C-alpha cells in the first residue's frame, strides 16, 4: 500500500458529561468538578491563640455569672461558643443585646 | 475489512494512545507505529490544567457574622436581612452556571483550533509531495520508511530533496 | 491543624472555588452556590469510534 | 534484557496486619512496571500501572512507590482473601519479562 | 460489560499442534492489542506474543521464535495461534489478555479463563 | 450583464432562499437550480434556537414581600432597603445587557466557522478537478449536468472516475 | 547572513512599522519597499477602540449617601450595611475582572481571525501562479515587479494574464 | 539601553579616502535604517547618507552623489562609508543615527558620540 501518515487527538472509551452554551450535555475525555461537599466534622485550631467558653454565654463573661468564673480576663484572636449556654443565672435580660453580643464576638480581648 | 482501519480525525479519535494528546501515525512496509507531540502537548496542557486556579481569586475580603444561630431575632430586620442573602445567592448561583458553562465553550472551541493549526503546519511542509486524503489524512507520493517520516515530526523536512520524485507521480 | 473559615458542623478546609455545604460561614470561606454539582472540563470534545466490517 | 527479583521468595502475615513486598530491577525503567495478583485455579488482576496508580476497582488499603530500579508496594490491612500470588512486570524492553513471583501466606 | 472467552484445549503429541482461538466482544476490536500469555504448572508467568497496530506488527518470545506464529481476524474479532513443532516442554495454561495501547503493547489489563495444553508419551 | 449573477458568499448572501439556511446553486446547459443542506441546517438550527430556554434558569425561589404597597415605615430603614434594590437592580441590568450582548458575538462567529467547514469539505472531495473561483464558487473542468451533480451533495461522489479527465484541462 | 530577512508572520511580527497594523513588504531585483491595508485596518482599528466607551453604559442611576461620615451610628443596623457593602464590592471586583479578562481574549482571538483572512484572499488571487512559502509568505512564478506589485494590493489582478507563463515554471 | 559608538577620524589631503565605522548593539540591527549626518563647524545640519530595507537599497544628497558609498554588514552590526575624492569642504563631523521606519527612513531617533574629519595642505 502506498505510504501514509496523519493526525488526530485522544479519545476515551467512556466519557463525562458537561455542560456548554449550545449544549445540554456534553461528551468530553474527562473533567472536574468544582464545587467541594463533605468537610472536616473539627474546629481546625492550630496557631491562633484560641479560648473556648464551653458552658460560658459570651453576655456572661463581662458580669462574672458561675458558669463563666474562672476565665474573665484573658486575650484571643478567635472565641468560641457552645450551644445552650448559660447566661443568667438569675433570670433577666438586656436591651438591644443583639448589639453587645456581637461587639464582644469581634473583639481580640 | 480485515484488518483495523487507520484513518484519523474527522472521522473519529484515537482510543489505544496515552501518551499525549496531539499525535499522529504512519504506515509503511516495513510497519506500522504511533508518537505524540510534546512540544504542543505542553503548550495546551500548561494553558488548560491551570483554569481551576484562576476562578479562585485571592481577593481576601473577609466575612462576619450576621445571623445568630442560636437566635432570638426581631421579625422585621430579619426578613430585611433574609431578601438580600437570596438575591445575592442567585446572583452567585446564576453568576457561577453561566460563568463555567462559558468557560467550557472557549475550551472545546480553543481545543480544536489548536489541532487545526497543527494539520495546517504540516500541508505546507509537504507542499507538492502530498495530496490531501480527505480525513484529515495526508497521501505520500514518494518512498519513505523511518528516517524520512522521523524527519516530518521534526520540522528538518527539507522537500527539496524529494520533489523531483513526488511530483512524477501525482500526474504521472 | 490549621483553618481559616468554619461553619456550624465543622471546618470547610479546602482549595476548591466553591463549596455547598452551609450559606452561612464566618473567615474567608468560598463563595456559597446553591446547586448540587458544577463540571468544569479539562481535556477536548469526545468522538469514540465505529466497527467497520464490510 | 531486564531480569527482575522479588524478595523475599515467601511471605507469611497475619490477618489485619501490615503487608509489605518489593521488587528490584537490574536497569533503570523509570516508572515503567506493573504489578499483578493471581489465585490458584484462576487467571490473573492487574493492580497497580505507572508504580503509582491504582487500576479500577482496586481498593483504597492499596497503594506503593518507587523509581529508577526499586519498588515497594504495601497492603495497609490484610483481609481474609487478600493472599494469593503477585507478580511484578517492566513495559520498558524487550522482551516484557515476568520474573520469580512470590506466594503470600498466613502466618 | 467486558468479556473474553477461549476454547482449544487437548491433549498432543511431537509433530502435532493445536489452533487455540479467543473471542472477544463489548469493545472496539480494532482499537486495541491483543496478547498472548502462559504459565507452567506451579511455575512463574512467561510472555510468547502480542499484536500490534490492528495486525500489520508481530513480535515473539525468543524461546518460541519461529515456532509460533500469530495473527488476528478483526471481521470475526477472532485471535490464533499457530502451533507448531512441540517438544513437551511447553506444557502449560494459556490465557488471551486485552492491554491499554495501540502499538506497543505496554501492560496487559484483563484476562479471560484460558484453557489447558499437554504433552505426553 | 444581461442575466442575473450566480455568485455565493464572500460577496454576498442569497435573497431567494427560504427551505434551510445553508444550501447549493448549480449550473450547467441543462439550467439553473437550488437545493439546502438539511443534515446541516438541522445541527445549526436546533443548537441555536434552543439558546432562549437556557438563560430562564429554573432555580426557583419563593420571594417574599418586604414593602407594603399601602404604606408606612420609618426614614432609615426605609432608605437601607431602597439602595440595595438599585444596586442589584443596576447588577442585573449591566449583567443582562453585557449577557446578551457576547453571546450575540457567539452566535454570529460560530455560525460564520460552520459555514466555513461545509466550503473546507467540498474542495476536499473534489480533490484535483476544481480550481477556486475567489467568490466562495469552484469551477469544475469536468462535464456533469444532473446526477454527477447530485453526487457531489450526496458525499457518494467518487473522483476516481472523473480524475484521468478532469485533470488533463485544468493545465492543457 | 550578511543581509537581514524579509519574512513576515508565522515567524515574527514586523518590528518597523508606524503607518498601519496590517500590511505587506515585496522584494524584487528593483528594490525592496513596505505598504499598509487602509481599508483593513480601518475596520479593525474602529471596531477594537471603541470598545472602551461601551463599557460604562449610561444608566444612570441617583445614588445616596445612606453612612454618615460624621457618624454616631446604631451598632445593629451598622454591620447590617457593612455586610452587603463588601458582598456587592466583591461581586463587581469579581464581575469587573472577569469581564476584562474574557474581554482581552476575543480581542487577541477575533484579530488572529482577521489577519488570516486576508492572508487567505491574496492566495485565492493568485489562484496557480503561486506556491505558498510556510513561512506566511508566496514565491511568485513571474517577472511581475513594480506595478504589478501594486496590483495585488489593489483587487485589479487579472491573473489570466499571467497563468501562461507562471504555470510554466512551477512545474518545468 | 541603547549605544551607539564610532571611530576612525583622521586628517586627509585631496585624492585621499578615510574609513568610517560605527557600532551598534542593544537592538535587532535588522529591524530599522541607519543614517550618516555630518555638521560643518559652525553651520546647518546637512544630509548625507541612508540605508533602507536591511541593505537592498541606498540614497544620498546631491551634494556628494557619485562620490560616497554606504553599505551595512549584519554579521558584525557595523555601518560603513567609504569616501572618495575628498575636499576642503567636507571637513566636518559625522555621526551615525538611528531611526524608526524600515523602507524610508522616516526621521532619526538616536545618535552617537560622533568623530571628526579635516583636511589640509
Ligand atoms: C483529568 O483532568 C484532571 C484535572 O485536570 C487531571 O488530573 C490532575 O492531574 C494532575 C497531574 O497528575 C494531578 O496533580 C497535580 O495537578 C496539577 C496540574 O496543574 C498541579 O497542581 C500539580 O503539579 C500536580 O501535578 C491533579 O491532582 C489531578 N487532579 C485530579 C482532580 O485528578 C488529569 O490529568 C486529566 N487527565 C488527562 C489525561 O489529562
Ligand atoms: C426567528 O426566530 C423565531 C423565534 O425563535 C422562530 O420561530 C420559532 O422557531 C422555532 C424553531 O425554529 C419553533 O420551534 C421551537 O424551536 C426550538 C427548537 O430548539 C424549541 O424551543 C422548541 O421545541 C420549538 O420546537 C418555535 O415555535 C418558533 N416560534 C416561536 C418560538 O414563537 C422563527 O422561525 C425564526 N425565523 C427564521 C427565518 O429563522
Ligand atoms: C494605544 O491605545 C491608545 C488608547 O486607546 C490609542 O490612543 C487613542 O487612539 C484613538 C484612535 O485610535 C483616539 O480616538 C478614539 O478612537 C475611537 C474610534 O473608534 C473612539 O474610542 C473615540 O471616539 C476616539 O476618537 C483616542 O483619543 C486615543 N486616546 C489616547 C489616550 O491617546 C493609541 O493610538 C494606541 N496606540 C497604538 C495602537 O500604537
Ligand atoms: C429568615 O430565614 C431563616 C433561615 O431560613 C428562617 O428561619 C426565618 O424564619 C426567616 N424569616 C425571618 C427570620 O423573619
Ligand atoms: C530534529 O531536528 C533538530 C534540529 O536542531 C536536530 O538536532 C535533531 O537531531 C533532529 N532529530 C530529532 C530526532 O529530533
Ligand atoms: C424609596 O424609593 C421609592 C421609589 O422607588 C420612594 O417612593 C420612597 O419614598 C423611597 N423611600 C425613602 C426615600 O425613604
Ligand atoms: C445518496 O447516498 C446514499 C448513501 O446511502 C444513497 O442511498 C442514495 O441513493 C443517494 N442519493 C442519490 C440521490 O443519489
Ligand atoms: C463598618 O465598617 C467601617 C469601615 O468600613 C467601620 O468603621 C465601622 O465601625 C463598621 N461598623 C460596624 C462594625 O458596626
Ligand atoms: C487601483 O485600482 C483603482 C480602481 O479604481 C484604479 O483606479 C487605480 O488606478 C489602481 N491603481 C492605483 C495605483 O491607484
Amino acid at each position: 500500500g502506498l505510504d501514509k501518515i496523519c493526525l488526530g487527538h485522544h479519545a476515551v472509551a467512556n466519557g463525562t458529561i458537561v455542560k456548554t452554551l449550545t449544549n445540554e450535555q456534553e461528551e468530553v475525555t474527562n473533567a472536574t468538578e468544582t464545587v467541594e461537599s463533605t468537610g472536616i466534622n473539627r474546629l481546625c485550631m492550630k496557631g491562633r491563640k484560641h479560648k473556648d467558653l464551653g458552658n460560658c454565654h459570651p453576655i456572661g463573661m463581662l458580669i462574672g455569672t458561675p458558669a463563666c468564673d474562672l476565665h474573665l480576663t484573658g486575650m484571643w484572636d478567635t472565641l468560641i461558643e457552645r450551644e445552650n449556654a448559660i447566661a443568667y443565672c438569675y433570670p433577666g435580660a438586656t436591651v438591644n443585646v443583639e448589639a453587645l453580643r456581637q461587639k464582644i464576638m469581634e473583639s481580640g480581648g | 475489512g480485515l484488518f483495523g482501519a487507520i484513518a484519523g480525525f474527522l472521522e473519529n479519535g484515537w482510543e489505544g494512545m496515552v501518551d499525549g494528546w496531539y499525535g499522529f501515525r504512519h504506515q509503511n512496509a516495513q510497519g506500522t507505529g504511533q508518537a505524540a507531540d510534546y512540544k504542543s502537548t505542553q503548550a495546551a496542557i500548561d494553558q488548560i490544567t491551570g483554569k481551576l486556579n484562576r476562578l479562585v481569586e485571592k481577593t481576601n475580603t473577609e466575612f462576619e457574622s450576621i445571623e445568630s444561630e442560636f437566635s432570638e431575632i426581631e421579625h422585621q430586620i430579619g426578613n430585611v436581612i433574609n431578601w438580600t442573602k437570596d438575591s445575592i445567592t442567585d446572583i452567585w448561583t446564576y453568576q457561577a452556571e453561566l460563568l463555567v458553562a462559558m468557560e467550557n465553550q472557549h475550551t472545546i472551541d480553543m481545543a480544536d483550533s489548536e489541532m487545526l493549526n497543527l494539520y495546517e503546519r504540516v500541508r505546507k511542509q509537504l507542499r507538492q509531495n502530498a495530496e490531501e486524503d480527505g480525513k484529515g489524512c495526508f497521501e505520500i507520493y514518494h518512498a519513505c520508511d523511518d528516517s524520512c517520516m522521523e524527519s516530518i515530526r521534526n520540522n528538518t523536512y527539507d522537500h527539496s530533496q524529494y520533489r523531483e520524485e513526488a511530483l512524477l507521480n501525482r500526474l504521472n | 491543624c490549621e483553618s481559616k473559615c468554619f461553619w456550624r458542623g465543622g471546618s470547610i478546609n479546602t482549595r476548591l472555588p466553591f463549596q455547598n455545604l452551609s450559606p452561612r460561614t464566618v473567615g474567608q470561606c468560598p463563595k456559597y452556590v446553591n446547586r448540587r454539582s458544577l463540571m468544569l472540563a479539562t481535556g477536548m470534545r469526545n468522538v469514540p469510534e465505529l466497527i467497520q466490517g464490510r | 534484557e531486564v531480569v527482575m527479583t522479588q524478595s523475599p521468595a515467601t511471605l507469611s502475615v497475619s490477618p489485619g496486619e501490615r503487608a509489605t513486598l518489593s521488587c528490584r530491577a537490574s536497569q533503570s525503567v523509570s516508572s515503567k512496571l506493573a504489578w499483578y495478583q493471581q489465585t490458584p485455579g484462576q487467571a490473573p488482576r492487574l493492580l497497580i500501572y505507572g508504580a503509582s496508580t491504582r487500576a479500577t476497582d482496586i481498593p483504597a488499603r492499596f497503594s506503593g512507590s518507587g523509581s529508577g530500579t526499586e519498588f515497594t508496594l504495601t497492603i495497609s490491612g490484610l483481609q481474609s482473601e487478600d493472599f494469593a500470588v503477585y507478580y511484578c512486570q517492566q513495559y520498558n524492553n524487550w522482551p516484557r519479562t515476568f520474573g520469580q513471583g512470590t506466594k503470600l501466606e498466613i502466618k | 460489560e467486558v468479556q473474553l472467552l477461549e476454547s482449544g484445549g487437548g491433549l498432543v503429541q511431537p509433530g502435532g499442534s493445536l489452533r487455540l482461538s479467543c473471542v472477544a466482544s463489548g469493545f472496539t476490536f480494532s482499537a486495541y492489542a491483543m496478547s498472548w500469555v502462559r504459565q507452567a504448572p506451579g511455575k512463574g508467568l512467561e510472555w510468547v506474543s502480542s499484536v500490534s497496530g490492528g495486525g500489520y506488527n508481530t513480535n515473539y518470545a525468543d524461546s518460541v521464535r519461529g515456532r509460533f506464529t500469530a495473527s488476528i481476524d478483526n471481521s470475526k474479532r477472532t485471535l490464533y495461534l499457530q502451533m507448531n513443532s512441540l517438544r513437551a516442554e511447553d506444557t502449560a495454561v494459556y490465557y488471551c489478555a486485552k492491554d491499554r495501547n495501540w502499538d506497543p503493547p505496554y501492560y496487559f489489563d484483563s484476562w479471560g479463563q484460558g484453557t489447558l495444553v499437554t504433552v505426553s508419551s
